[PDB]
């Protein structure tokens, strides 16, 4: 069983390129993609191999193909320490990008370049002797990002079927870079693959951007370092994927683990700890600490206040030296002194897995390698809260239909914005009826 | 210079509050949908709290605690009493078919025809006249409480007084100071309340800060002793009182946090 | 809390702990829908053009 | 993601020119072609605006009725520079009028223009649109500028089209019938450009007047601050950066609606070794008597807002500064278009400044400038003064009518949104 990812969109390709690399230092496999670990030359169906293929000279290719309707991004890959890595067909460039419009990727350019795309996954689903699903990274606000993706989700829905399919989508940040008519692709991408998307796990730049501020102590992150700590993110779920384990070990286990309805398929993330390299001594945060931390918006992907929304699943994922004695007792103090409420057609409980391998931190990067962490992905009505913004911002420009013509130049009507918002308005009351009382 | 949008025109301690801010020649008011404010005097209907705390570079202040109204309300503040292992003598029994277990009996078969069932105070201390003891307090974004010194109590048949004056009646007439025959049963339990909700309402470390005044009632018996009677989230105040209050209000929480005593530190 | 579906192998170990129990499209829809855009969008590019002759 | 620039008559191809050398010198280009700067950015996308014996000639073809104008510039520093093909003039001239050049004296050239412009885009790999240089108030740029971009659309209407168009003015004004042409040619550009930026000849002056202290500005004068101008808001179209900008993005992200594509540019430092602070900076750059379009942005308010900051400073304090003022002139930004204000730093800095900043802005205060030109062109229409010089070319009053009407209609519009 193996996981093909899918990176669209500069965000896509760039985290990427991240989660390869980290899944490269990890997996003890060299730039050249020689692993001098794996025994298995050209072959071997040990855990690494779901993400990465044994070639017969012996290097490991990922199992992902990077697209982007611009080719600078993706030309970067290939002029990468990776480049070896990836193969050529993998990197799928166009000549114009959408110019930060969902209607301009998914209809007028998305038909242009979706067919290649399919092929080159399908390729890859081929060499696959039983495909798991595929990992989509992408971005909410460029309309590659959503409007190209929306597309392929349809297309992988249909030619895949049955292949599930997690998503890592990028909530628009406004302190990061960001177009004006991003909350319109936003809401256009949400609606279209609501329902071809089995569990999507949202990033906000504005929480990592801060995240980066406060633990790494750096004053205007670059994309760099949100993307590197995006990718320890990423690298903590997809650990259950790449290596032996008992939870979520296929992409089934993630949707069964932690969504309760298809709609609400949008599990809050929060990690623990994120410590600055520069920091010569840093102290040892206890399991019982990490835990505890999990359960603080700040160390939240998606800003929101989890006590004032139910939860409907719960997962803790600890990396390092951490026992199950341990996971025990912090989850009780913590349950004591914490406002945790699951709804009642839920059981209150929390999956616990523990990879004995320590977190993972890339060479010369700000993020100080630590003993343990935990990442812990639960599903609160919460992160509601996020779609309520994007929706406002949404309506007041869709009032004065600022910026609409745009999207209808390229074909789309006026109505999709309003089914689209309804949509999201649906979504809306459903996080409420579960959640709020 | 701040901004401070004003999205509650009824609230009257909070329009002086933005009257003083203006005053301040360091305060102005925006459009209330305007994002870009400092301050809000948010509604106290369905605020909005999800967009809060998200816009760069702001730091934003709301005049009321998400989560507060479980004290606020009658209902759940009863819930919150007997669910709340640390929620309590001081508090007078409310109520489904354990009213019935009913078998002095008054409380405020008829009743049921017509809410909370809370035994109703036979013996009430009398001076025969029944006040209302209300007292303001507020809390700032570092939950600590603060009790507005000033206070205003508000015939009688089995079938406005200020502190100092009800204080001087309890020492001709019962020998006793306002102090330590009410104030500090009131303290005990404002601090018991607040602090019961203080971890559900916090917001320490919540991307925007939080504070409000709230109005308890007491009901004293003829054994000086008080009881809560309602947690009133928007607390009016007393036509003297609400300069000082509002303007300790200001100093308090709106300087503190953007800086440009009347009160009594329960929490600190 | 109690402990359950303990999993221990060589890269980690997994438990289930519970504080308290519980109380499509078809491609050418797809395509018809790209193609309506074009169609849209040709016509307006013709009406373009034709002003553009006038 | 070329950029075919096109320059038409006298002020369109003389600002047109120092834009040329103003960019060719931050990219290390001197007259011959050749390079010679320090740094690769400079080479990264000199594509854009060049195309490649290892000599970069500017993507630009001359347009004239009368080849005096053509020739000064042959004979100036970068003359060299041009590709004499792209020189393309005839011998007529448009006597400044708008016909002359619309319909009876460009009709002949413009199709020999045409021909190059199609053989720039051939050879260019991704047409990112056409960039064109023209006053608006004459005979050869405003009319047959117009004209041009007209035919340009039938031929590319996948492409964008931006005009830095320039408004003529009374104080710098060289024949009554000004009014008349620049209405004309208005409405050609609300119809046909994506993008235009309004450089009033006005306003230049009287920064240069007053703020520079010029008592008789020249029409080199106000060239200066153009060149500048330009070269800053095509700063991030030509270096390398975090924003690549692109004209359609950048259009997708400052154009709420089509008929509002007119911005008001602005640039501080208003040219010195004291390097200004970012907080000066960024006050100068709102400032009024910074901005080249003379319209006070606090009698309107900004639809988007666009900022770019050359030269090495911090970052985090230019962050900091632009949050201050939105939040202090919260006013003056529309709320039904969240985060319609943006900024970006680029690293090299002008030339011969430590760090500059250039404002773009499209803001509903800009009707102030097709107001006037309306006022003036309703005196003269009235009485029908000049028309004759219209009319003997085949123009009929209704025209006049029409493109009349539309500007006002243009000025409610910015209006409505204003209020
Ligand atoms: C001031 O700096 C500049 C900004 C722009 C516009 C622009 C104009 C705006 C705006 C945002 C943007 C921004 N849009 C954008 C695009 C892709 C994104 N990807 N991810 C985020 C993101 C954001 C620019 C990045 O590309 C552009 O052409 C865009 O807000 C209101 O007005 C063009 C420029 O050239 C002239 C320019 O130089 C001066
Ligand atoms: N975290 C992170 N966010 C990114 C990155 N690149 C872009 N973004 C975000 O991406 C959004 C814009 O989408 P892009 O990825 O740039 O757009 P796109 O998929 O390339 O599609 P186009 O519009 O045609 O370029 C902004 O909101 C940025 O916050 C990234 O590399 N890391
Ligand atoms: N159990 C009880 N015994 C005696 N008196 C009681 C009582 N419950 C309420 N009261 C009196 O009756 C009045 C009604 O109580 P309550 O405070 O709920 O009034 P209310 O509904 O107007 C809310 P508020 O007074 O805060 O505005 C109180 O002022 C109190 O003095
Ligand atoms: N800023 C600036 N304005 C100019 C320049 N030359 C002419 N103008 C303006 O252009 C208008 C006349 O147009 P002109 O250049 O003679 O157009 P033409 O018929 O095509 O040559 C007048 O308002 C002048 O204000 C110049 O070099 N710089
Ligand atoms: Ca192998
Ligand atoms: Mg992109
Ligand atoms: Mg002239
Ligand atoms: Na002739």
């Amino acid at each position: 069983r193996e996981c093909i990812s899918i990176h669209v969109g500069q965000a896509g390709v760039q985290i990427g390129n991240a989660c390869w690399e980290l899944y490269c230092l990890e997996h003890g496999i060299q730039p050249d993609g020689q692993m001098p670990s794996d025994k298995t030359i050209g072959g071997g169906d040990d855990s690494f191999n779901t993400f990465f293929s044994e070639t017969g000279a012996g290097k490991h290719v990922p199992r992902a193909v990077f697209v982007d309707l611009e080719p600078t991004v993706i030309d970067e890959v290939r002029t990468g320490t990776y480049r070896q890595l990836f193969h050529p067909e993998q990197l799928i460039t166009g000549k114009e990008d959408a110019a930060n419009n969902y209607a301009r990727g998914h209809y007028t350019i998305g038909k242009e370049i979706i067919d290649l795309v399919l092929d080159r996954i399908r390729k890859l689903a081929d060499q696959c002797t039983g495909l798991q699903g595929f990992l989509v990274f992408h971005s909410f606000g460029g309309g590659t990002g959503s409007g190209f993706t929306s597309l392929l989700m349809e297309r992988l829905s249909v030619d895949y079927g049955k292949k599930s399919k997690l998503e890592f989508s990028i909530y628009p940040a406004p302190q990061v870079s960001t177009a004006v008519v991003e909350p319109y692709n936003s809401i256009l991408t949400t609606h279209t693959t609501l329902e071809h998307s089995d569990c999507a796990f949202m990033v906000d730049n504005e929480a990592i951007y801060d995240i980066c501020r406060r633990n790494l102590d750096i004053e205007r992150p670059t994309y760099t370092n949100l993307n590197r700590l995006i990718s320890q993110i990423v690298s903590s779920i997809t650990a259950s994927l790449r290596f032996d384990g008992a939870l979520n070990v296929d992409l089934t286990e993630f949707q069964t683990n932690l969504v309760p309805y298809p709609r609400i398929h949008f599990p809050l993330a929060t990690y623990a700890p994120v410590i600055s390299a520069e920091k010569a001594y840093h102290e040892q945060l206890s399991v019982a600490e990490i835990t505890n931390a999990c359960f603080e918006p700040a160390n939240q992907m998606v800003k929101c206040d989890p006590r004032h929304g139910k939860y409907m699943a719960c997962c803790l994922l600890y990396r390092g030296d951490v026992v199950p004695k341990d996971v025990n007792a912090a989850i009780a103090t913590i349950k004591t002194k914490r406002s945790i409420q699951f709804v009642d057609w839920c059981p209150t409980g929390f999956k616990v897995g523990i990879n004995y391998q320590p977190p993972t931190v890339v060479p010369g990067g700000d993020l100080a390698k630590v003993q343990r962490a935990v990442c812990m992905l639960s599903n609160t009505t919460a992160i509601a809260e996020a779609w309520a913004r994007l929706d406002h911002k949404f309506d007041l420009m869709y009032a004065k239909r600022a910026f609409v013509h745009w999207y209808v130049g390229e074909g789309m009507e006026e109505g999709e914005f309003s089914e689209a918002r309804e949509d999201m308005a649906a979504l809306e009351k459903d996080y409420e009826e579960v959640g709020v009382d | 210079m701040y901004t401070f949008v004003v999205r509650d025109e009824n609230s009257s301690v909070y329009a002086e509050v933005s009257r003083l801010l203006l005053a301040t020649g360091q305060w102005k008011r925006l459009r209330k949908d305007n994002p870009r404010f400092n301050l809000m005097l948010g509604e106290r209907n369905r605020l909005p709290f999800g967009r809060l705390g998200h816009e760069p570079g702001l730091v934003q202040l709301v005049n009321y605690y998400r989560g507060a109204d479980k004290l606020c309300r009658k209902a759940s503040l009863v819930k919150l009493i007997k669910t709340s292992p640390e929620l309590c003598t001081w508090f007078p029994e409310s109520y489904r078919e354990v009213f019935l277990a009913y078998n002095g009996n008054v409380w405020i078969s008829e009743l049921l025809d017509f809410h909370v069932i809370q035994k109703y105070l036979e013996k009430p201390l009398l001076l025969h006249r029944k006040f209302d003891i209300r007292s303001w307090v507020l809390v700032d974004h570092l939950y600590n409480i603060y009790l507005y010194r000033e206070g205003v109590l508000r015939p009688y048949n089995s079938a406005e007084m200020f502190f100092e004056e009800f204080n001087q009646y309890l020492m001709d007439a019962l020998n006793t100071t306002l102090e330590n025959s009410i104030l500090l049963q009131i303290k005990h339990i404002i601090r018991s309340c607040l602090m019961c909700i203080e971890p559900a309402i916090s917001t320490k470390h919540l991307h925007y800060q939080s504070f409000q005044l709230f109005g308890f009632d007491f009901m004293v018996d003829e054994e000086l002793k008080v009881w809560l009677i309602e947690v009133n989230g928007a607390p009016a105040c007393a036509q003297k009182l609400y300069a000082e209050l509002c303007q300790g209000i200001v100093d308090v929480a709106i300087s503190s946090v953007f800086p440009l005593s009347i009160f009594i530190k329960l929490l600190e | 809390m109690e402990v359950i579906e303990l999993n221990k192998c060589t890269s980690g170990q997994s438990f289930e702990v519970i504080l308290k129990p519980p109380s499509d499209p078809s491609l050418e829809e797809i395509q018809k829908k790209l193609e309506a855009a074009e169609e849209r969008r040709k016509y307006q590019e013709a009406e373009l053009l034709k002003h553009l002759a006038e | 993601r070329e950029i075919v620039h096109i320059q038409a008559g006298q002020c369109g191809n003389q600002i047109g020119a120092k834009f040329w050398e103003v960019i060719s010198d931050e990219h290390g280009i001197d007259p011959t072609g050749s390079y010679h700067g320090d740094s690769d950015l400079q080479l990264e996308r000199i594509n854009v605006y060049y195309n490649e014996g290892n000599k970069y000639v500017p993507r630009a073809i001359l347009v004239d009725l009368e080849p005096g104008t053509m020739d000064s510039v042959r004979s100036g520093p970068f003359g060299q520079i041009f590709r004499p093909d792209n020189f393309v003039f005839g011998q007529s001239g448009a006597g400044n009028n708008w016909a002359k050049g619309h319909y009876t004296e460009g009709a002949e050239l413009v199709d020999s223009v045409l021909d190059v412009v199609r053989k720039e885009s051939e050879s260019c790999d991704c047409l990112q649109g056409f960039q064109l240089t023209h006053s608006l108030g004459g005979g050869t740029g405003s009319g047959m500028g117009t004209l041009l971009i007209s035919k340009i659309r039938e031929e590319y209407p996948d492409r964008i089209m931006n005009t830095f168009s320039v408004m003529p003015s009374p104080k710098v004004s060289d024949t009554v019938v000004e009014p008349y042409n620049a209405t004309l040619s208005v409405h050609q550009l609300v119809e046909n450009t994506d993008e235009t930026y309004c450089i009033d000849n006005e306003a230049l002056y009287d920064i240069c007047f007053r703020t520079l202290k010029l008592t008789t500005p020249t029409y080199g004068d106000l060239n200066h601050l153009v060149s500048a101008t330009m070269s800053g808001v095509t700063t991030c179209l030509r270096f390398p950066g975090q924003l690549n900008a692109d004209l359609r993005k950048l259009a997708v992200n400052m154009v709420p609606f089509p008929r509002l594509h007119f911005f008001m540019p602005g640039f501080a430092p208003l040219t010195q070794y004291r390097g200004l602070t970012v907080p000066e900076l960024t006050q100068q750059m709102f400032d009024s008597k910074n901005m080249m379009a003379a319209c006070d942005p606090r009698h309107g308010r900004y639809l988007t807002v666009a900022a770019i900051f050359r030269g090495r400073m911090s970052m985090k304090e230019v962050d900091e500064q632009m949050l201050n003022v939105q939040n202090k002139n919260s006013s003056y930004f529309v709320e039904w278009i969240p985060n319609n204000v943006k900024t970006a730093v680029c690293d090299i800095p002008p030339r011969g400044l430590k760090m500059s900043a250039t404002f773009i802005g499209n803001s509903t205060a800009i009707q102030e400038l097709f107001k006037r030109i309306s006022e003036q062109f309703t005196a003269m229409f009235r009485r029908k003064a000049f028309l004759h010089w219209y009319t003997g070319e085949g123009m009929d009053e209704m025209e006049f009518t029409e493109a009349e009407s539309n500007m006002n209609d243009l000025v409610s519009e910015y209006q409505q949104y204003q209020d």
